C-alpha cells in the first residue's frame, strides 16, 4: 500500500497568515490526491480533488500544488474558520491511504498554567475507592508533562488524563489528571503530589497536600 | 428561388482534410456571423490524420480560414489501479460540427477508448469525444459519455448489455434553444444505438483537463433494449429537434435509425425522457430511410413538420425495373394531439445514384413569402454527376412538388456537393436568409446568398 | 367507288402512301384528268394504269439467318443455338404492322460455372467442417446436368477496420481469437482462393485449408465480396459461354450501402475490380459497401445469376432482399451447410424455368405486342414470359409491330433477346415510305408553270424554296 | 443538493454485528461510486472498501476482508456497511463518501455514524464533590462523573446559573465504564459565601443527581 507522509503534525499559526502543509507518498501518484477539511467536533469537507482543482463552494484562497510524490496544500490570508483539522487522500492506487493529519491552531503568548489538587471526596473513600484529581487550567502552548508522586516516588499505574479543545476565549489549553487508587492503598502514604513540567518554567510547578492533615 | 448562383464565395482548407465534411452558421457574442467547417481528415502535429476544425470569418471573397485550435495530444492516466487512455489518430474532429450562442461543439466520433488493469482489458473501441469551445474567450471543454472503465470480461457475462464501448458519439449532433447538447451515439448498446444529452453550461462546469473519466450528473442517455427490431439500427445516425407535442415548455426530440428493423429504417419522435411519441416506418429495405432529418413549419401554421431523406431509395420503373435514386418524405404535423399520418408530399431523385435526399436544410423564409422553404441535397445527381442542390418552396398545402431553382455544383467530379449543408441564416445582413453548401470531397465550402425576388 | 386514298385529296406519290397502308399511286402519263392516281391497286389497273407505274409497297417479314435450335450444348466453341430465328429483315410502310415470330429454347447440358462465395466469420466455423466434400459431391450430381462444369471458391468476413474489427491488444490483431482459447485467421474482407476450374478435387484441398477469423458486430460485410466476384471477370474466370452462378452463403445480416460511415468511411463502392495479385480486396478499408441498386447492374452487365444460401433466421432478410435484385434466388441453408448440395441443385433448375423476352435500341415510334407460347401449345396474349419450364423445353412468341407515321432514318434495328441468354434475335427494319418514280425526278421541269417546279412520278410540284 | 444521510448512532456488544446505512438526499445513489472510511483518535482514517450501486461490485482493503461487507439497495437508495464478529478494536466513526466530479475522488461525506462496541451494561455514575485543601484571590473547584455508561453526561454549575470560566472535560473510557470530570474558578469572596452545586445528568439510565460542594 502507498504511506501518505503528511507534515506538519500541527501549527501554531496567527490570523492572514500564508501557511503551507505538505503530504509526501513512498511512489508517484500523478496528481491523484485530494485534500480534505474537519472543523471541530464536525464532519469532512472535500477541499481539492487532482491535486490542484477546488470542490465546489471552496473560498480561492485555498490552492494545492506538487507532481510525483510531494504535494502541497496552501491558505492565503487565514480566516477564523480554517483552524480545524486537515487530511491528504491519494487515489492512485487502491486501497485508498490518507495522511497522519495536520491540525492548524491559534497562536498566543505563553502562559504558565494555574495548577490546583484535590484530595478523594467522603462520599469516595467511604465506597471503597480514592480518586486524587490534579487539575491544569489555561496554558499555553499545549506541550506539557505531569507527574504524580506518592512520599516523594513517581507513580505511573492508574493515572487517567485528559486534555481539551484550544478554548474559544483566550485560546488557551487545559488538562485533567486523574490518580486512582484503592482505599486501603491510599492510606498507606501519607504525601500526595503532581508536579507539571512547562516551557513557561525551568523548575516544575508543584502542588501537593498530606493525608489526615489539613 | 432567389439564391445567386453567379457570385459565390468559396472558402478552402488544407488538401485531404475533408474540409466541409460538416458546418453551421456561428454568432459571436455581438451578433456577427461566422462560419464553422470540420474537416475530420486534417493532420495534427505526429502528421497523422486528426481531423480539425476552422471559423471562418465572413468575406465576400472567401478563402483561408484560422484554425479553431484544440488539444490533439494522447492523454494517460493511472488512477484507480487501472490505466485511463485516449487515442485521437484518425478520430475524425470535425465529423460533426453546430454552433449555439457563442459556444462551438466540434465532434470526433472515432475517438478510441481503452482502460487497462493488469493483464485485462476495456477493449480499444471508440467511443468518440466532442471538443466544445467559446472563441471570445478561449475557454474550452470536452463530452465523452461512453466512456467506461468496466473490464472486457464483465460485459461477456451480462450478453453485452449497456455496452457503450461502441457509440461514436457526435456522429450526429444538435443543441437546443434552452443549450442542452444532444449527440446521437449510433453504436451504442452494440451497435443499437443511443442518445446523450446534457446542458452546456454544465459540461464546461463539470470539465478538468486530465481526469478522461468525470461525472456530469445533469446528463440523460437513452435506454438499451431486447428487442431485436432495433439490433444494428444505428440509432442516432442523425438528430434533430422540434415542438411536436403542443407542450412548449418540453423539447421533443427527433432521432433517425436507418437499418431499424432488418434494414427497413425508422425515424422516431421522443420527449426529452426519451420515451417514444411516434415512429415513421421506412417504405424500402436498405433505401436508408432516416439517414438525414430536418424540422422546420414549411405550411405557416406555426406547428413544425418533418423531412426524412432516403437517399437510397429506388424508384419503381418500366419493365419491372428498379433506378435508385433517393426519395425525401414530408410529414406536416396536424393539428392538437393526434398521430402524424401518411406522407404529405413525396420527393423523388432523377438521376441514377444521386443519392436525392443525402441532406436536408431548412433554409428559413427564401422568398419572403410567409413560408418556410427547405434544400436537398443530391450529391452525385445532375446530368453530369457533379451534385446537385434543389430548393423546393413552401405554401400553405405542404411544399411545392417541383424546384424553384437548382444549384449546380461549381466543383470537379467527386467533391460531393451537398454532402453537408446549412441555411436560415442571413449572413450578409441584408434581410435575406443564406445557404453554405459543403463539398469536403474537394475541400471547399461554397456560400450561396440570396438576393431579392426577380 | 371513293375512299379515304381520293376522298383525302392528296398532292404526291409520297402523301398518297400515308393516308392508309392500302392505297396505292400510278405514275402513268395516259391517265384521265377527273381521274385520281391514289386509289385501291384494284381501282387504279381498272382505269387502265400501266402495271409498272404503280407505286405499292407491301409490309413484309423475311428471314435472314434461321440456324436451328441445338439439340445439345455440350461440345462445339460454342457454336449453340438457343434462338431462331437470329436475323430477320423487317418492311413497313407507314401506319401499318406486320408480324413474326421467335423460337426460344432452354438447352440441354449446356456449360455452367458455380463460385462458392463464403462466409467464413467465427459463426460460420461448424460449416466449414461439413463441405470438405461437396466439390466431388457437387460433380456427382451436376454432372447429370452438364458435362462443363467448372467450380471455385472465395471467402469473406467483413472491412479489417475498427470498430468490425478488434484491435487489442496487438496480438489481436495477429490472432482475433486470442482472448478465447483457440487461433483463428486476422480479420479480411474478401480474399479470392481458386479460379473456376474443372478440376474438382483443387476445390476440396483449398476448402480443407481454409479456416474461419473472428469479428465483432454479427453483420458481414458479403456485399463486398457479391461485388467483386461479379466485375473480376478474369480472376474469377466466368466463360462466355455458360449459365454464372455465384453461392452467397451466411448465417447472418448483412451490411449494406452507407453502413461504411461508422468506420469512417464515407467513399462510394466504384464498381470497378480491385483485387490484385495477392487476391484480396484492396479498396476494403477505404471504400464503402455497395448499393442493390449497384449490385443488380453489375449482376445484369455479367450475366451472373446471384444465389442466397442462408440460415433460416435470415431468409425472410435475404427474401426481401431478392425481390429488390431480379433474377435472384433464394435457398434455405442448415446451421452447417449440410444441404447446401441439394439447394444448389434445386436453385438451378429453378433458374433456367423462365423464359423473359427482353428488347434493347427499339425506336421511339414502333411499338411491339406479344402473345406467348408455353406448356403444350396454350397461347397467352399479351404476355412475354414464361414460367414452369425445364431443361429441354421450348416456347415460342408471336410478336406484331406498329409504326406510327413515317420517321426521319429509314433503316434502325432492335434486339429481342432473352434474359441471360447469350444468343438474340436482331431485327433489321427498313420503312419504306417513299416511292421508286421519285429517284428518277424532273427538277425545273418545263412541263410545270415555266420552269418554276418540279416534275416527280407524273405530277408537278413546287421546287425548293417556294 | 448532494447530502449524505446516514443512520444514528449504534451501541453494540462484541461478536454481534451491525448494518449502518447510507441514505442518498437531492440525486440517484446509482449514479456514482461510494465509499466508506473508518476514522479513529489514534490510527487516523483508513479506507474500508466502496461499492457501484448500479451492479454491485465491490472493491475493499485487504484489512477489512471479513468484517466489513458493503452492499447497496438503489430502490431505497441507500448504501448500507455490515461489520461482523465484532471488536473493541472496531469502535470507531464511519463516513460514507462519494466524489464530485472525478469518477475516484472523495469529495462529498456525510455526518458519520457512532459506533461504540462494549460488553459493560447502563450504570449510573458517581458524583463526588471536590474541595480544596485547608488562600488566594483566585478559588478553584471540581467534581468528579465516574463509573457510567454509556456516554453522554451533561454537567452544569448551579442549574446552568454559573457557565463562565469552567472547564468540562472530554470523557474517558476507564474499564469499560467513563469517567469525566470539571472545573471551575471564580474570587474567594464567593465561596464558601455562595453555594456551588454540580448537576450531573445521564440520560440512560435516567439519573439527575447534583452533589453541593462543602469545605473541609
Ligand atoms: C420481409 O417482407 C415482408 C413483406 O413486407 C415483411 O412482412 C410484413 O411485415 C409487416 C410488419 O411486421 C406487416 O405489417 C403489419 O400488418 C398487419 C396486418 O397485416 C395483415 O395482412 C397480411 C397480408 O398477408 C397478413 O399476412 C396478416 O396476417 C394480416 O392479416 C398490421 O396489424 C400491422 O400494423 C401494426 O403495426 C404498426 C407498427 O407501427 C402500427 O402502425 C399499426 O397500427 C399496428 O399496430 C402491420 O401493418 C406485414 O403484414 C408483413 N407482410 C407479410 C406478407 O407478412 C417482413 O417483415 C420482411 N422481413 C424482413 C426480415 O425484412
Ligand atoms: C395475339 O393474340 C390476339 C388474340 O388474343 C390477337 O388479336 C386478334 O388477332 C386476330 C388475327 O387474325 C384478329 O383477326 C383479331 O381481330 C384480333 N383480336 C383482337 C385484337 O382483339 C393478336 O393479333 C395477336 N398478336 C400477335 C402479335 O400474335
Ligand atoms: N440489447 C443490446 N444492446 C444488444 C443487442 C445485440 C447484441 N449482440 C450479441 C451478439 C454478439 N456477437 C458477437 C460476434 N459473433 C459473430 C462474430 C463473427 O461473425 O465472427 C456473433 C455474436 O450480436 C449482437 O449484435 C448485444 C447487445
Ligand atoms: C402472322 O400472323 C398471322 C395471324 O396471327 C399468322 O397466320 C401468320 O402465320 C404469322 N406469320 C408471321 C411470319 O408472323
Ligand atoms: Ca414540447
Ligand atoms: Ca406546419
Ligand atoms: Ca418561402
Ligand atoms: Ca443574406
Ligand atoms: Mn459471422
Ligand atoms: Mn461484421
Amino acid at each position: 500500500d502507498i504511506l501518505m507522509t503528511q507534515s506538519p503534525s500541527s501549527m501554531s499559526v496567527s490570523l492572514g497568515d500564508t501557511v503551507s502543509i505538505t503530504c509526501h507518498a513512498s511512489q508517484g501518484i500523478s496528481s491523484n490526491i485530494g485534500w480534505l477539511q474537519q472543523k471541530p467536533g464536525k464532519s469532512f469537507m472535500g477541499l481539492i480533488y487532482y491535486g490542484t482543482n477546488l470542490v465546489d463552494g471552496v473560498p480561492s484562497r485555498f490552492s494545492g500544488s506538487g507532481s510525483g510524490a510531494d504535494y502541497s496544500l496552501t491558505i492565503s490570508s487565514l480566516d477564523s474558520e480554517d483552524f480545524a483539522d486537515y487530511y491528504c487522500v491519494q487515489y492512485a492506487q487502491l486501497p485508498y491511504t490518507f495522511g497522519g493529519g495536520t491540525k492548524l491552531e491559534i497562536k498566543r503568548a505563553d502562559a504558565a498554567p494555574t495548577v490546583s489538587i484535590f484530595p478523594p471526596s467522603s462520599e469516595q473513600l467511604t465506597s471503597g475507592g480514592a480518586s486524587v484529581v490534579c487539575f491544569l487550567n489555561n496554558f499555553y502552548p499545549k506541550d506539557i508533562n505531569v507527574k504524580w508522586k506518592i512520599d516523594g516516588s513517581e507513580r505511573q499505574n492508574g493515572v487517567l488524563n485528559s486534555w481539551t479543545d484550544q478554548d474559544s476565549k483566550d485560546s488557551t489549553y487545559s488538562m485533567s489528571s486523574t490518580l486512582t487508587l484503592t482505599k486501603d492503598e491510599y492510606e498507606r502514604h501519607n504525601s500526595y503530589t503532581c508536579e507539571a513540567t512547562h516551557k513557561t518554567s525551568t523548575s516544575p510547578i508543584v502542588k501537593s497536600f498530606n493525608r489526615n492533615e489539613c | 428561388l432567389n439564391l445567386d448562383p453567379v457570385q459565390l464565395t468559396f472558402y478552402a482548407g488544407p488538401n485531404g482534410s475533408q474540409f466541409g465534411f460538416s458546418l453551421d452558421f456561428h454568432k459571436d457574442s455581438h451578433g456577427r456571423v461566422a462560419i464553422v467547417v470540420g474537416a475530420p481528415r486534417t493532420l495534427g502535429p505526429s502528421q497523422e490524420e486528426t481531423g480539425g476544425v476552422f471559423l471562418c470569418p465572413w468575406r465576400a471573397e472567401g478563402g483561408q480560414c484560422p484554425s479553431l485550435l484544440f488539444d490533439l495530444r494522447d492523454e494517460t492516466r493511472n488512477v484507480g489501479s487501472q490505466t485511463l487512455q485516449t487515442f485521437k489518430a484518425r478520430q475524425g474532429l470535425g465529423a460533426s460540427v453546430v454552433s449555439w450562442s457563442d459556444v462551438i461543439v466540434a465532434c470526433a466520433p472515432w475517438q478510441h477508448w481503452n482502460v487497462l488493469e493488469k493483464t485485462e482489458e476495456a477493449e480499444k473501441t471508440p467511443v468518440g469525444s466532442c471538443f466544445l469551445a467559446q472563441p471570445e474567450s478561449g475557454r474550452r471543454a470536452e463530452y465523452s459519455p461512453c466512456r467506461g472503465n468496466t473490464l472486457s470480461r464483465i460485459y461477456v457475462e451480462n450478453d453485452f448489455s449497456w455496452d457503450k464501448r461502441y457509440c461514436e458519439a457526435g456522429f450526429s449532433s444538435v443543441v437546443t434553444q434552452a443549450g442542452e447538447l444532444v449527440l446521437g451515439a449510433p453504436g451504442g448498446y452494440y451497435f443499437l444505438g443511443l442518445l446523450a444529452q446534457a446542458p452546456v453550461a454544465d459540461i464546461f462546469s463539470s470539465y478538468r483537463p486530465g481526469i478522461l473519466l468525470w461525472h456530469v450528473s445533469s446528463q440523460s442517455l437513452s435506454f438499451d433494449s431486447s428487442n431485436p427490431e432495433y439490433f444494428d439500427g444505428y440509432w442516432g445516425y442523425s438528430v434533430a429537434v422540434g415542438e411536436f407535442d403542443g407542450d412548449l415548455n418540453t423539447t421533443e426530440y427527433v432521432v433517425g435509425a436507418p437499418t431499424w428493423s432488418w434494414t427497413l429504417g425508422a425515424v422516431e419522435i421522443l420527449d426529452s425522457y426519451y420515451q417514444r411519441l411516434h415512429r415513421l416506418r421506412g417504405e424500402q429495405m436498405a433505401s436508408y430511410f432516416g439517414h438525414s432529418v430536418a424540422v422546420t413549419d414549411v405550411n405557416g401554421d406555426g406547428r413544425h413538420d418533418l423531412l426524412v431523406g432516403a437517399p437510397l431509395y429506388m424508384e419503381s420503373r418500366a419493365d419491372r425495373k428498379l433506378a435508385e435514386v433517393g426519395r425525401v418524405y414530408l410529414f406536416l404535423q396536424p393539428r392538437g394531439p393526434h398521430a402524424l399520418g401518411a406522407p404529405s408530399l413525396l420527393l423523388t431523385g432523377t438521376q441514377l445514384y444521386g443519392r436525392f435526399g443525402s441532406a436536408i436544410a431548412p433554409l428559413g423564409d427564401l422568398d419572403r413569402d410567409g413560408y418556410n422553404d427547405i434544400a436537398v441535397a443530391a450529391p452525385y445527381g445532375g446530368p453530369s454527376g457533379r451534385g446537385q442542390v434543389l430548393v423546393f418552396l413552401g405554401q400553405s398545402e405542404g411544399l411545392r412538388s417541383r424546384p424553384s431553382q437548382v444549384l449546380d455544383s461549381p466543383f470537379p467530379t467527386g467533391s460531393a456537393f451537398g454532402f453537408s449543408l446549412r441555411g436560415a441564416v442571413d449572413i450578409d445582413d441584408n434581410g435575406y436568409p443564406d445557404l453554405i453548401v459543403g463539398a469536403y470531397g474537394a475541400n471547399q465550402v461554397a456560400v450561396y446568398r440570396a438576393q431579392p425576388v426577380v | 367507288g371513293p375512299n379515304i386514298c381520293t376522298t383525302r385529296g392528296v398532292s404526291s406519290c409520297q402523301q398518297c402512301l400515308a393516308v392508309s397502308p392500302m392505297c396505292a399511286w400510278c405514275s402513268d402519263e395516259a391517265l384521265p384528268l377527273g381521274s385520281p392516281r391514289c386509289d385501291l391497286k384494284e381501282n387504279l389497273l381498272k382505269d387502265n394504269c400501266a402495271p409498272e407505274s404503280i407505286e405499292f409497297p407491301v409490309s413484309e417479314a423475311r428471314v435472314l439467318e434461321d440456324r436451328p435450335l441445338s439439340d445439345k450444348g455440350s461440345g462445339d466453341s460454342s457454336q449453340v443455338t438457343q434462338v431462331s430465328p437470329q436475323r430477320i429483315a423487317l418492311r413497313l410502310r407507314p401506319d401499318d404492322s406486320k408480324n413474326f415470330s421467335i423460337q426460344v429454347r432452354q438447352v440441354e447440358d449446356y456449360p455452367v460455372d458455380i463460385y462458392y462465395l463464403m462466409d467464413l466469420s467465427y459463426s460460420m466455423k461448424d460449416d466449414l467442417w461439413s463441405i470438405q466434400n461437396l466439390g466431388t459431391k457437387l460433380a456427382t450430381q451436376m454432372r447429370k446436368l452438364t458435362s462443363n462444369l467448372r467450380i471455385g471458391f472465395g471467402a469473406f468476413v467483413d472491412k479489417p477496420v475498427s470498430p468490425y474489427m478488434y484491435i487489442s491488444p496487438p496480438e489481436a490483431l495477429e490472432n482475433p481469437c486470442y482472448d478465447m482459447k483457440t487461433t483463428c485467421l486476422p480479420m479480411f474482407g474478401y480474399k479470392h482462393v481458386l479460379t473456376l476450374t474443372d478440376q474438382v478435387t483443387r476445390f476440396n484441398e483449398e476448402v480443407k485449408k481454409q479456416s474461419v477469423s473472428r469479428n465483432r458486430d454479427a453483420p458481414e460485410g458479403g456485399f463486398d465480396a457479391i461485388m467483386q466476384a461479379t466485375v473480376c471477370d478474369e480472376k474469377i474466370g466466368w466463360r462466355n459461354d455458360a449459365s454464372h452462378l455465384l453461392v452467397f452463403t451466411t448465417d447472418a445480416k448483412t451490411h449494406i450501402a452507407l453502413d461504411g460511415r461508422l468506420a469512417g468511411i464515407v467513399q462510394p463502392n466504384d464498381g470497378q475490380c480491385h483485387v490484385g495479385s495477392d487476391n484480396h480486396y484492396s479498396a476494403s478499408t477505404t471504400m464503402d459497401y455497395p448499393s442493390l441498386g449497384l449490385m443488380t447492374e453489375k449482376l445484369s452487365q455479367k450475366n451472373i445469376n446471384l444465389i442466397f444460401a442462408v440460415t433460416e433466421n435470415v431468409v425472410n432478410l435475404y427474401q426481401n432482399y431478392s425481390e429488390l435484385i431480379p433474377g435472384t434466388t433464394v435457398g434455405v441453408l442448415s446451421m452447417d451447410s449440410s444441404n447446401v448440395l441439394q439447394l444448389i441443385v434445386d436453385a438451378y433448375g429453378k433458374i433456367r424455368s423462365k423464359v423473359e423476352l427482353e428488347v434493347r435500341d427499339l425506336p421511339e415510334e414502333l411499338s411491339l405486342s406479344f402473345n406467348a407460347t408455353c406448356l403444350n401449345n396454350e397461347v397467352i396474349p399479351g404476355l412475354k414470359s414464361c414460367m414452369g419450364l425445364k431443361i429441354g423445353d421450348t416456347v415460342s412468341f408471336s410478336i406484331e409491330a406498329k409504326v406510327r407515321g413515317c420517321p426521319q432514318e429509314k433503316e434502325k434495328s432492335f434486339t429481342i433477346k432473352p434474359v441471360g441468354f447469350k444468343d438474340s434475335l436482331i431485327v433489321q427494319v427498313t420503312f419504306d415510305c417513299d416511292c421508286a418514280c421519285q429517284a428518277q425526278a424532273e427538277p425545273n421541269s418545263h412541263r410545270c408553270n415555266n420552269g418554276n417546279g418540279t416534275f416527280e412520278c407524273g405530277v408537278c410540284r413546287c421546287g425548293p424554296g417556294w | 443538493e448532494v447530502q449524505l444521510q446516514q443512520s444514528g448512532a449504534e451501541l453494540v456488544k462484541p461478536g454481534a454485528s451491525v448494518k449502518l446505512s447510507c441514505t442518498a438526499s437531492g440525486f440517484n445513489i446509482k449514479d456514482t461510486y461510494v465509499h466508506w472510511v473508518k476514522q479513529r483518535p489514534e490510527q487516523g482514517l483508513e479506507w474500508i472498501g466502496r461499492i457501484d450501486p448500479a451492479n454491485g461490485y465491490t472493491k475493499y482493503d485487504p484489512k477489512f476482508q471479513g468484517k466489513a461487507t458493503i452492499t447497496a439497495d438503489t430502490s431505497s437508495n441507500t448504501a448500507y456497511l455490515q461489520l461482523s464478529s465484532l471488536t473493541s478494536e472496531d469502535t470507531a466513526v464511519y463516513y460514507c463518501v462519494r466524489p464530485l466530479y472525478d469518477y475516484y475522488a472523495m469529495d462529498y461525506w456525510g455526518q458519520g455514524t457512532s459506533v461504540t462496541v462494549s460488553s459493560a451494561k447502563t450504570t449510573a455514575p458517581s458524583v463526588y464533590p471536590l474541595a480544596p485543601v485547608c488562600t488566594g484571590s483566585s478559588v478553584t473547584l471540581g467534581c468528579l462523573v465516574k463509573g457510567y455508561f454509556p456516554e453522554p453526561v451533561t454537567l452544569t454549575w448551579n442549574s446552568g446559573s454559573l457557565s463562565s470560566g469552567v472547564h468540562t472535560f472530554p470523557a474517558v473510557l476507564q474499564s469499560d465504564l467513563y469517567t469525566l470530570s470539571s472545573s471551575v474558578t471564580v474570587t474567594s469572596s464567593t465561596w464558601p459565601s455562595q453555594s456551588i452545586t454540580c448537576n450531573v445528568a445521564h440520560p440512560a439510565s435516567s439519573t439527575k443527581v447534583d452533589k453541593k460542594i462543602e469545605p473541609r
